[PDB]
């Protein structure tokens, strides 16, 4: 099925372009929007006319023109009409509801058959992050839970206060929500939304390019979330490619691909809750990838009540990139996610106790009241999803006792 | 038909002797020359002079009523007679 | 049949000249009345190697001369000369035969009265042209002044002087003063008396479609409801058969237009299926319509080159089920597979939708408040006290509509 991308702030608008970039490169559309000289399928991401032209589904918002004027010039398929331009960005959220409703309707009747909706976005966005949150909201309220929502969300590397707010509303109504930090795309490096562009044009790749397996978002992501609770998903790349001295065999890009230092968030010991690997080269060897699955199983350390299967996924090179050696992906479930979270629970409870900025959101004493509530209800969420986390570890999940 | 007459002519009764004079391979592809060269004609002048798909278009145009404007003015016209 | 159009006032002055020039463009017709040779059919193939004669009606609208000169059918009625020196000017095809020169509606409308034989002359003269005529097109603004009064008498004029045994339509536009309410509640009046079928069209509705001048939506809007009648399909191709789709009785006779902007940018409609959904958006209407609006009547316009089949029918199921229909009338969704003009090198589809809607009750309510409260010899205030009860009359009578 056909699937929505929606950019958020200044960040995802970056991040977004980048994707669009690397989306239309891998498929030949040139930045005008005409093809090049079929057995991929970009229509599940682009609208073909009637005149052979590509535009993607994607739909920018932010709160200023100049990112989108860059976005939109720099790729001048665009299409105009999908432009639109933290309490007080979440409360403006609500004047605008009526409008951005009828906006992504447009798009959802543009399409046949509708199967996802991306978000490109960033919790630590300030005002953009307060749109994007009530974007959430008002998507989950009115088209229900028939369709899932994809949160490709960037975490933070006063700002406590917006972390805790977003990460309550990125709980709720999320159905899959990837997890990647500045302070680890940094250190890989040692621009970085090329990295977060890559990995996700690669998630999708199964669907683009289509193979024996893996036809639809439903049975990638099923594949990972055992439980609507634990919902985050940690991502690693493989940086070591391209290079004279790249790995020589997709074994050991399998081996390879589970070092702690390439994983795209801050990490001790974890466990591993699901796993999916990607690798995409135009042929690949069996018999290799048997023994790498092999070994992958017998290292890595699974929880207890989990089937403990390991997937790698046969992705195909696009034709319109020449002959480039192998690449792969890796997307995991991990319980890592309880030291961020505890992180950021913890920066929010120094913040708290100090009244330092809330002056400029307590307005008076039913906003004062207002705010209390909220982030009290906010910290109670976050604090439950990581004794869910936690609980998981342990290998009495499963007992009533 | 007098030209193509004369043209086949010349190759049955003076480059060979009458199809008796032919072996079949020579006189299969003789057949098959005459075949080619008698569905082009045809359909030069059935598809080109006569404009069969012109006429055929205006059978539908009139018969399956598409021209409701002319067919209104004969109802409004004849509404009396 | 024949239609004649008239045009009154300095709105209805602007309108008709691009209206007219849009037709004119259509048919290949140049400014000085010369005919264009007509381009060979696009669908009519022919085999390949690897001048009078056409297949519209033009006609219906210009008078075609024995010189080969066309000339439109159209009476221009007005006071100032500047529009009308620059109507002619732009269009030197119109008539000047067919030109007549001369605030409050009362004033209007008495020198309506005594120059009455002299327009009627004009009428008589214009219709003595044309042979089975079918109807009277009018294009003239509510309010506005010589518009509001001129236009009302001629059409108490026309509809006695022929006892009402042609449709008369009326392409009214809505103004968006302390003299504009009375002229439009005045004009309103003879409106319900007279007019068969109006077409509401709201100047800050107009601007607001615009944003996205306001007399040029109107022209494509008029231009292209008569596009099956200038080029003949399988069915209407008659002025009475399209209005006769949508009216089901004489009072619900108002009905109001919805417009698809995006015929030349270049993020133009993908096909067929997606701009009969988008047809159904309300804020491309011409009348500001709310969410508890019902649907009377349904008609959708496509124009371009053979239209996909499949589009159409998938996007008219699909529509269907969106569109809230009146309790006591048939779900009933209908599609107009209009043909673009060959002279058009533009291959974009374009796509008009006309509606009748109970979206009326509020309009009026709003003319009807300004009314009131601007009211707060004596012959002319029980004329006021007539226009506001058969202004009534129309209003409970949409409200009953919704009931079985």
């Amino acid at each position: 099925g056909e699937t929505i991308t929606l950019q958020v702030g200044q960040c995802g608008n970056q991040v977004g372009l980048q994707y669009w970039q690397q989306l239309a490169t891998e498929h030949g559309i040139q930045s005008d929007g005409s093809s090049t000289p079929r057995n991929d399928h970009p229509e599940l991401f682009f609208t073909l006319s009637d005149s052979n032209t590509y535009t993607p589904r994607s739909i920018l918002i932010d709160m200023e023109p100049s990112v989108i004027a860059k976005s939109t010039s720099a790729l001048p398929m665009f299409n105009p009409r999908n432009v639109h331009l933290w309490i007080n960005g979440y409360k403006y959220g609500t004047e605008e509801e009526e409008t951005l409703l009828n906006l992504i309707d447009r798009e959802v009747d543009k399409c046949d058959n509708l199967s996802n909706f991306q978000l490109f976005h960033s919790v630590a966005g300030g005002t953009g992050s307060g749109v994007g949150s009530k974007m959430l909201e008002v998507i989950s309220d009115r088209y229900g839970h028939k369709k899932l929502l994809n949160t490709f969300s960037i975490f933070p590397s006063v700002q406590p206060y917006n972390t805790i707010l977003t990460l309550k509303r990125l709980i709720d109504y999320s159905d899959a929500t990837f997890v990647f930090h500045n302070d680890s795309l940094n250190r890989i490096e040692n621009g970085a939304n090329k990295l977060i562009a890559l990995v996700s044009a690669s998630v999708s790749n199964p669907l683009r390019f289509p193979g024996y397996m893996y036809s639809s978002m439903e049975s990638i992501v099923s594949n990972l979330i055992p439980t609507p609770d634990l919902k985050f998903l940690t991502s690693s790349i493989a940086p070591f490619s391209t290079q004279k001295h790249n790995y020589l065999n997709e074994y050991d890009m399998l081996l390879e691909l589970s070092n702690d230092r390439y994983k795209t968030n801050r990490v001790g010991d974890t466990s591993y809750i699901s796993m999916l690997n990607y690798l995409i080269g135009d042929n690949l060897d069996q018999r290799e990838i048997r023994k790498g699955i092999l070994k992958s199983q017998q290292r890595i350390s699974f929880v207890p009540w989990v089937a403990r299967s390991v997937l790698v996924v046969h992705g195909k090179k696009s034709p319109y990139l020449k002959n480039t050696n192998l690449e792969g992906i890796q997307v995991t479930n991990n319980t890592s996610m309880i030291d961020v979270f505890t992180k950021i629970l913890k920066q929010f409870d120094l913040l708290i106790k100090r009244k330092a900025y809330l002056n400029r959101y307590y307005s008076s004493v039913e906003e004062e009241n207002e705010v209390m509530e909220m982030f009290n209800e906010s910290r109670e969420s976050v604090k439950s999803i990581i004794d869910e986390y936690k609980a998981c570890k342990e290998i009495t999940y499963l007992d009533d006792d | 038909v007098n030209q193509y007459n004369v043209k086949y002519s010349a190759i049955l009764f003076n480059n060979h002797q009458g199809l008796a004079s032919m072996t079949t391979n020579e006189m299969i592809k003789l057949i098959d020359s005459q075949y080619n060269e008698i569905l082009t004609f045809l359909t030069q002048i059935i598809q080109g002079n006569n404009k069969l798909f012109t006429h055929v278009y205006n059978f539908k145009r009139f018969y399956f009523m598409e021209t409701n404007d002319f067919i209104d003015a004969i109802m409004v016209k004849g509404k009396d007679v």
